[PDB]
RNA sequence: AGACCAGGC
DNA sequence: GAAAGTACTTGACTT
DNA sequence: AAGTCAAGTACTTACGCCTGGTC
């Protein structure tokens, strides 16, 4: 069918959750009624995004821009930092291009002691 | 996986007529020809192998797998196939446009005669924006004419005279009314030509002679490749090039019909299956073709093979056609006689009348009818009208239930087909085949009735139904009134209308046709109906009211002479209503 | 109307009409046919005969319009709300450079 | 068919075809001589316009232009006729809907 | 059966997509769309290119008309109306892709021709100044020179360049040289029918003399102007030796190149009919002698007007008059055995070469001998149409060719007698030769006016429709060749690409050597057909 | 292609027989689908009946679009017309 | 994850008129997508937003609502080069797959610029390093590097008929990647 | 299937 | 054998 | 010798629908 763009503002996974717990919130929300096929996305989608960081906030987010903003790391390394290795040595190393390069000694560390603020 | 699937409604939007070249039954062929003659039974079950009819092609009966596609005459529609004639065989409806083609077109070179600014002027006019097809012949017929009155050639060689078309099916271009007295370069050779056969044979030349010169089929076609390009356009063809401009009005390929548009008559009792004439026809070509296919090389002569050529043009146009059939040719066997008329297998069924045109496309049949006599009542109102049981058994409509149908419905369904209040068939959404109820069934079966389901129910009151006579005349023969259950058999209506259908009674006869969907029933009696149609479309004066003994027996009652009393007035009143 | 008298006969009815399948229709087999083919016509399909061939609607009488219903729907709730995604991304790369 | 022994029906002739014309009643004649006689699907394509077997085109090799819709038998029939002798009564098709 | 046969693409398209076909090769896409346009509906505007295809309105429109016009693809008109504004129309262009069809092969003669300088730094230097003549399309001097390396001898490319006018080949830029030769008769055609003031009226067949004589001197000197003048290119300051003009730029053009061509044929003939030494002493002649040499320019005044019935002859041998003219005439007086890279005189040589003339070479006039341009060429087009039917078919169908044409229009009475020996056979050969055309049919009836078979046949002329059979064998054969290449393009393109990256595996080298054999045949194959085709275009 | 607005319109106040015949025809079409009604029912059978009921007291939601030949669109609700 | 934006038009039958319109809308274009694969825009999960929706039309033989509507649907794919968490699945002489449960088994990546050291055997032994290895059941960081798309069903009656009664190329979407920078495979590896 | 004749309005 | 019309190959009369 | 107005011969259609028996 027809289409209007490429693609629009760039979506993180972060309100994927938050706004298919309004489409669970809608149909049967699940694991609490328990007591069509649209459930192939929908287990999908919860499970594989909260396994990850339990073994999440609301405001903490918003206020994590703080020294996210100051750092020059532009975008594709933004909004990827927020699930994947969080907050220990080598782990971002992988992520973005340039990573231990221009700034190392301390600056790079003040990334991994917030993220490490995380949880 | 599993991509998303599209669709959209599509009307349509004009057509575009041409010929195909040479490119399409190629492309459309599902197999060939080939063989000869004889429809290539195979000789223990006697099933047809290849040739021209085939396992792959059409089917004529139930069973016949087709092979191409699976589900026989319920599934296959038709598919195309190709034969290949040997030389290019002439056309027959073009021949009058082929003579056109070939008149503004000088012989020598092939090329356009005309001159500059004629032609400049002339391109410029038709591609003016809007045009009328009348301007469309106007010019392509004075373009023509231009090229009648030159006798020169402008940038090529020597030149010619014109083609008259003297003969049927032959063409033959007389050079002719050269310039009087006056020595032409080319006539010093035509001349001195002839003075080298009348010395060694002076008997026959001056015996007969001022034939002039003909052209053959193949040597026009081979005229007609060297013009592309250029302008195609005066002489009436423009290339968006599908198409590979007039070289395509010559038979050289040809599209053998499937066996959907002839089939293999069968039952008429008997122990066997008959073919069809157009069968006979293209089985017969095969061979009098590959008889030149065979020749040309080994065997035979020059002027042999001559008129079977010659004849072979006669075979193709009586093929699609019919007067062509007969340019001074009669088949011999044992001698006796000729003169069978229905041959003609293709321009005749398609031809107007009974055939397709008029009698068969436009000319349909009605299904969900009944006809029977008529009689009188002056009980039945104006707009209502008798329709007997017997008949109304038989007469079906369709029925969706939804919300309210649903109790008594399902009431209908065990009560049977038998008497008057019940339906003879039952469809479910879930799109089996169809339910029939009459060989059993029914009871259990009206406790489920889901709601997206169909049920036809017997014809009843308070229905629509249109009506009809035969003889139509004017806008007032066709009207729409409701129906009604009555005894015995006949159409009866109300005597207040004969006017419209002039209706005699005498044991006349009346068409009765029952709408389907809701669309076309509201639309037959909340428009056609009675009630709007009381006064007529030309003259606005009502075309209907009281006839005969209606008129002369309201004078008696309205008498000026005639006295009532209350008693007597009473019951007249009550005879009012 | 066409400037010029003619009409209701064959050779007449040949006039205004560019419509081959109708003129065919009334009286003509062959000629119509293999004429259009020739001069390669195009035309369009619009009357009435014409359509009835082809089996679809008329634009004379019921079908002279289009039934519509509306869709109620409010000019206001459409709006989208977008959150934390336009904030953190942008901001932090148009801070000084 | 017509006549008896084997079934029966009826004839609207083209001097009775007027009438319902004169009407200015476009519902009916879509019902009458189409789904009421005989009602047939064809698959076509935008592109070189023509008729064929379910998914394919024959000369060209697609599925993803075909567009199917309905269409009288004599319809079908006419064409079949036609495209058998040399001429081409090519079809085009446009949408309804997008205004 | 699965079309693979090429039938689909066979009968559709003569002449045609042979243009867009070659300039797809060249540039393509909307290149190929204008041109193909340009042919089919002929004459074309500016804005009817839009109206047809919708090929992306006035983006392209405006690129490829001045893409065309730099190497001159269209042929360019502009004139008004009575009504007013103004209109500009193009036409197909001369041939000027067969150029782009030909380009190696002109720069091989030039080449070749350059000779009379032994084995020198030529080789590598003027093929990159033709190279860079023929691909821009047009070429000014100073410009050009500007491209020359500093520091280095300027005029070694220009030891070459005053070298490059020569006598044919490369001649200045001048105006109106494209232009359609109806279209510039027409504009010269005012002024003479535009000139009298009320006069008087007598005579009205003096307009006819006024009209055309003045003409045909106005015509002469128009077409006479970029075939010899010495003006721009003899121009000789001191200081310096002699040097062609800085500012008049250059052009490539038909003259020598399309006569080496046809010497070459009159060559082919010739080495065919006499020895190798004599092939030679009838070639220096022809190098003198090719710059006064008409030849392939002859008709000249053919394209464009009409000829006539009466007055064709009074035109024709008007020009045959002036053939008569120039090459008895100017041509060279008798020399011995001029230079050459046989002691005493050769003319003994020529005098065998005289004795025997038929079909050719040397008829005389008294104490100047030389071959005329006029009869040769019928007895040219004989031979080699003679020896297609012979590679062609068997030998049975050389001798009945002629067997038609000694006498003419004859039934198989006297053909049988007098061919050779079998009914059946020549039967056979008959129906093979009247396959395609050429012999036409004769039409006679048998005691009636028109009836039926056993009326009396003859075989006779077609001479154009013998001619115009190979006409179609110049694009058919090409096209499949260089479409069935450039198939092997896209086909392998995946691996081209490759390839020109890398500029590894066993199998990748495999297709690699493929591609470049199958290349190098198809264009040898190219040229061969090409040199065929070349002789048969006239008469 | 844009339609004109309801402030000015050349086509007549008033609504043609054809007009009815449609309406009454696709409303009741509706019916068998298994649509809602927005008037009271009395008991009773079939579409076309209610239907009629249905535009007596003029309860359908549709608007009636009509066309001019130069494409000027329109657009017309069938409340606000009057017969 | 991105956000894609795109028209199309909707039919709703007379059955939804007793609900809303935006409602009707919603159910209607789920089960239009959903878990559907989208032509060269990638993989969508779920729907958004609705803006844009005007009157819709009615044709004469139906009686149905058609209605044209653009909406912003949700999609799926990170970007060229993007690391995200996942695990393998099955295993041949190839390369190792690996599937990211709660989306797709699409994503493979066979050996060829992996570690240089690492090779499959017949064993049964999956794969060997020069200086550990693993199996299926535990995490998979991958690196996205390839992306290819495809449609190609023109498939013949003739063709199709052969498959059916004698008795595979599904690529719809598929990713594929480079792992070689160290740290990838396995995330015990480190901590 | 394609045919005929009688006759009905 | 239908009759009614329409379309298509030749002569005086000029220049 | 073109441009000319008037002449002999050759063509496609002339009724809506049905209901009966006979080859
Ligand atoms: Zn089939
Ligand atoms: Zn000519
Ligand atoms: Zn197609």
């Amino acid at each position: 069918m027809k289409v209007l763009e490429e693609r629009n503002a760039f979506l993180s996974d972060y309100e994927v959750l938050k706004f298919l717990t309004d489409l669970e919130k809608k149909h049967l929300w699940d694991q609490k009624s328990l007591a069509p096929e649209l459930q192939g996305i929908t287990r999908n989608v919860v499970n594989y995004l909260s396994i990850n960081k339990n073994f999440m906030s609301d405001e903490s987010f918003a206020e994590l821009m703080t020294k996210l903003n100051s750092f020059k790391l532009f975008k594709a390394e933004k909004l990827q930092i927020v699930n994947q290795l969080p907050a220990n040595m080598v782990h971002l190393y992988s992520i973005v291009e340039e990573c231990d390069a221009r700034f190392d000694e301390k600056t790079i560390e003040e990334m991994l002691e917030i993220i490490s603020g995380y949880a | 996986k599993e991509v998303v699937v599209s669709e959209t409604p599509k009307r349509i939007k004009g057509l575009e007529f041409s010929a195909l070249s040479a490119a399409d039954i190629v492309a459309q062929s599902e197999v060939e020809v080939s063989t000869r003659d004889l429809f290539d039974l195979e000789k223990d079950r006697a099933p047809k192998a290849n040739g021209a009819l085939d396992p792959k092609m059409g089917v004529s009966s139930s069973s016949l797998e087709c092979a191409t596609c699976h589900g026989n005459l319920a599934s296959c529609h038709g598919h195309f196939g190709h034969l290949k004639l040997a030389l290019p065989v002439f056309h027959i409806g073009y021949f009058k446009a082929t003579i056109q083609i070939l008149q503004g077109i000088c012989k020598n070179c092939s090329a356009i005669l005309l001159s500059e600014t004629d032609k400049r002027q002339f391109l410029h006019e038709l591609r003016r924006p809007g045009v009328d097809n009348l301007r469309r012949m106007g010019i392509l017929k004075k373009i023509l004419d231009q090229c009648k009155k030159q006798r020169r050639c402008l940038h090529c060689g020597a030149l010619n005279g014109v083609v008259k078309k003297a003969a049927a099916l032959k063409i033959i271009h007389d050079t002719f009314r050269w310039v009087g007295k006056k020595s032409a370069p080319e006539k010093d050779i035509w001349v001195g030509e002839w003075k080298e056969v009348l010395a060694h044979n002076p008997e026959l030349e001056r015996y007969v002679k001022r034939c002039m010169d003909d052209l053959n089929p193949l040597k026009t076609l081979n005229l007609f490749k060297q013009i592309k390009s250029a302008d195609c356009e005066l002489l009436g063809i423009d290339a968006t090039v599908p198409s590979g401009r007039p070289e395509t009005y010559i038979w050289r390929y040809l599209p053998a019909p499937p066996v959907c548009i002839r089939p293999s008559v069968m039952m008429q009792d008997s122990p066997a299956s008959n073919e069809d004439d157009l069968t006979v026809k293209l089985t017969e070509i095969v061979w009098t073709s590959s008889l030149i296919k065979a020749g040309l090389d080994k065997g035979i002569s020059i002027n042999n093979m001559m008129e079977h050529w010659d004849y072979l043009q006669l075979t193709v146009a009586m093929y699609i056609n019919s007067d062509s059939v007969n340019p001074a040719m009669l088949p011999g066997s044992s001698n006796g006689g000729g003169k069978v008329k229905p041959i003609r297998g293709f321009c005749q069924r398609l031809k107007g009348k009974q055939g397709r045109f008029r009698g068969n496309l436009s000319g349909k049949r009605v299904d969900f009818s009944g006809r029977t006599v008529i009689s009188p009542d002056p009980n039945l109102s104006i707009d209502e009208v008798a329709v007997p049981d017997r008949v109304a058994k038989v007469l079906t409509y369709p029925e969706k239930v939804t919300r309210y149908n649903r109790h008594k419905l399902q009431e209908l369904i065990v009560n049977g087909p038998n008497v008057h209040p019940g339906a003879n068939y039952l469809l479910k959404r879930n799109e089996d085949a169809r339910r029939n109820l009459r060989y059993g069934d029914r009871m259990k079966l009206a406790k489920n009735l889901q709601i997206g389901d169909v049920v036809e129910r017997h014809l009843e009151d308070g229905d629509v139904v249109l009506f009809n006579r035969q003889p139509s005349l004017h806008r007032l023969s066709i009207l729409s009134h409701y129906a009604k259950i009555r005894p015995w058999r006949t159409f009866r209506l109300n005597e207040c209308v004969c006017t419209p259908y002039n209706a005699d009674f005498d044991g006349d006869e009346m068409n009765l046709h029952v709408p389907q969907t809701e669309e076309a029933r509201a639309e037959a009696i909340n428009l056609m109906g009675v009630k709007n149609n009381l006064l007529t479309p030309k003259s606005g004066e009502p075309i209907i009211a009281a006839t005969q003994d209606f008129i002369t027996g309201s004078y008696l009652i309205s008498h000026k002479d005639s006295f009532y009393d209350r008693a007597t007035l009473t019951q007249l009143l009550s005879m009012m209503s | 109307y066409k400037g010029e008298v003619l009409g209701i006969t064959r050779f007449g009815l040949s006039k205004m009409r560019d419509s081959v399948l109708q003129l065919a229709s009334f009286e003509k087999t062959t000629d119509h046919l293999f004429d259009a083919a020739f001069y390669m016509k195009k035309d369009a399909v619009e009357g009435v005969s014409e359509c009835i061939i082809l089996g679809q609607t008329m634009s004379i009488g019921t079908g002279s319009f289009k039934v519509v219903k509306g869709t109620n729907i409010s000019e206001k709730d459409l709006v989208p709300k977008r959150c934390l995604f336009e904030s953190l991304s942008n901001e932090a790369a148009l801070k000084a450079n | 068919t017509e006549g008896r022994s084997r079934d029966g029906g009826l004839r609207l002739g083209e001097m009775e075809r007027d009438c319902v014309i004169a009407y200015g009643a476009s519902q009916l004649l879509l019902e009458r001589l189409m789904i009421s006689s005989d009602a047939f699907e064809v698959d076509v394509c935008d592109k070189c316009g023509l008729m064929g077997y379910s998914g394919w085109c024959t000369t060209c090799k697609s599925a993803e232009n075909i567009i199917k819709m309905t269409i009288p038998y004599a319809a079908k029939l006419l064409f079949q006729e036609l495209l058998s002798m040399n001429i081409a009564p090519r079809l085009r098709l446009e949408d309804i809907f997008q205004q | 059966v699965m079309t693979i046969s090429s039938l689909e693409q066979r009968t559709l398209n003569p002449d045609l997509f042979l243009y867009k076909e070659l300039v797809k090769a060249h540039l393509g896409e909307r290149a190929a769309s204008v041109i193909g346009m340009l042919v089919a509906l002929g004459r074309l505007s500016v804005r009817e290119l839009v109206e047809k295809i919708d090929g992306m309105d006035v983006d392209s429109v405006k690129t490829t008309l001045v893409s065309l016009t730099q190497l001159r693809c269209v042929k360019y008109l502009q004139e008004t109306a009575i009504s007013g504004k103004k209109t500009t129309y193009y036409y197909y262009n001369e041939e000027g892709i067969h150029i782009l069809l030909y380009s190696g092969l002109i720069i091989d003669e030039i080449i070749t021709q350059m000779r009379v300088n032994d084995e020198e730094e030529h080789k590598q230097l003027v093929a990159e100044i033709v190279q860079n003549v023929i691909s821009l399309g047009s070429l000014t001097v100073e410009d050009y020179l500007s491209s020359v390396t500093s520091d280095s001898m300027k005029y070694t490319i220009s030891s070459l360049f005053v070298q490059l006018c020569e006598m044919g080949y490369l001649i200045q830029i001048s105006k109106l040289h494209y232009t359609p030769i109806e279209d510039l008769w027409q504009f010269l055609y005012e002024k003479h029918y535009k000139n009298i003031p009320r006069n008087s009226p007598l005579s009205d067949l003096k307009k006819r003399s006024q009209a055309k004589m003045n003409a045909k001197t106005d015509f002469a000197k128009i077409i006479n102007k970029p075939n010899e003048l010495s003006q721009i290119l003899t121009v000789d300051p001191k200081t310096s030796l002699r040097i062609v003009k800085p500012t008049v730029s250059l052009t490539i053009n038909l003259d020598r190149f399309m006569k080496g061509r046809r010497s070459k044929q009159l060559i082919n003939l010739a080495k065919t009919r006499v020895g190798s030494v004599t092939a030679q002493v009838y070639k220096i002649a022809l190098r003198l002698t090719e710059q006064k040499s008409p030849k392939i320019r002859d008709p000249l005044t053919q394209t464009g007007l009409l000829q006539d019935l009466e007055e064709a002859k009074s035109f024709q041998d008007e020009a045959e008059l002036v053939e008569e003219k120039t090459p008895g005439l100017t041509f060279n007086a008798i020399d011995l055995a001029r230079h050459l890279p046989s002691a005493s005189l050769i003319n003994s040589h020529l005098k065998i070469l005289a004795s025997s003339n038929f079909p050719f070479l040397n008829e005389t006039k008294p104490g100047v001998y030389y071959v005329p341009y006029s009869k040769l060429m019928p007895v040219l087009k004989s031979s080699v149409y003679e020896y297609v039917i012979a590679s062609t078919l068997g030998p049975s169908a050389m001798r009945l060719s002629r067997c038609i044409r000694d006498n003419k229009l004859v039934s198989e009475k006297i053909i049988n007698s007098t061919a050779l020996m079998k009914e059946k056979d020549i039967r056979s050969t008959l129906a093979s030769l009247i396959r395609y055309n050429s012999v036409e049919i004769q039409e006679v009836p048998r005691t009636a006016d028109r009836s039926a078979s056993r009326a009396v046949f003859l075989f006779r002329c077609k001479e154009t429709h013998s001619y115009n059979f190979m006409r179609q064998n110049l694009e058919w054969n090409m096209a499949n060749l260089l479409f069935k290449k450039e198939k092997l393009k896209q086909e392998n393109s995946t691996l081209l690409k490759k390839a020109n990256r890398d500029d590894l595996l066993p199998s990748e080298l495999n297709q690699l050597k493929m591609v470049n054999e199958r290349e190098l045949n198809v264009f040898a194959r190219l040229s061969r057909l090409l040199s065929l085709w070349e002789v048969f275009q006239m008469a | 292609e844009k339609a004109i607005p309801k402030d000015q319109r050349a086509t007549t106040p008033y609504m043609t027989k054809y007009e009815r015949a449609r309406i009454l025809g696709t409303r009741a079409l509706q019916i068998s689908m298994n649509a809602p009604v927005f008037v009271d029912l009395e008991g009773e059978t079939d579409p076309l009946r209610i239907a009629m009921k249905e535009l007596a007291e003029k309860k359908i939601p549709l608007v009636i679009r009509r066309y001019l030949p130069d494409g000027s669109f329109e657009d017309w609700s069938v409340e606000e017309l009057i017969v | 994850f991105i956000l894609s934006k795109i028209a199309d038009l909707v039919r709703i039958p007379p059955d939804q008129f007793h609900r809303d319109t935006i409602s009707a809308i919603t159910h209607q274009l789920n089960n239009k997508f959903a878990n559907k694969i989208i032509p060269n825009v990638g993989l969508c999960i779920t729907i958004y937003d609705l803006l844009t929706v005007e009157e819709g039309q009615l044709k004469p033989g139906d009686g149905s609502s058609y209605i044209n509507v653009t909406f912003r649907a949700v999609v799926f794919k990170p970007f060229l080069g993007e690391i995200v968490t996942g695990w393998i699945s099955k295993c041949t002489a190839e390369g190792i797959k690996v599937s990211l449960l709660g989306i797709f088994d699409d994503i493979f990546i066979p050996q060829n610029m992996l570690f240089e050291g690492c090779y499959y055997t017949p064993e049964e032994s999956a794969w060997i390093w020069p200086k550990l290895y693993f199996d299926v059941n535990e995490k998979i960081r991958f690196r996205i590097e390839r992306e290819v798309f495809v449609d190609v069903k023109p498939k013949s009656p003739k063709e199709r008929e052969l498959e059916e009664r004698a008795q595979e190329k599904p690529p719809a979407y598929a990713l594929l990647g480079s792992c070689q920078t160290d740290g990838m495979g396995l995330v015990s590896w480190w901590e």
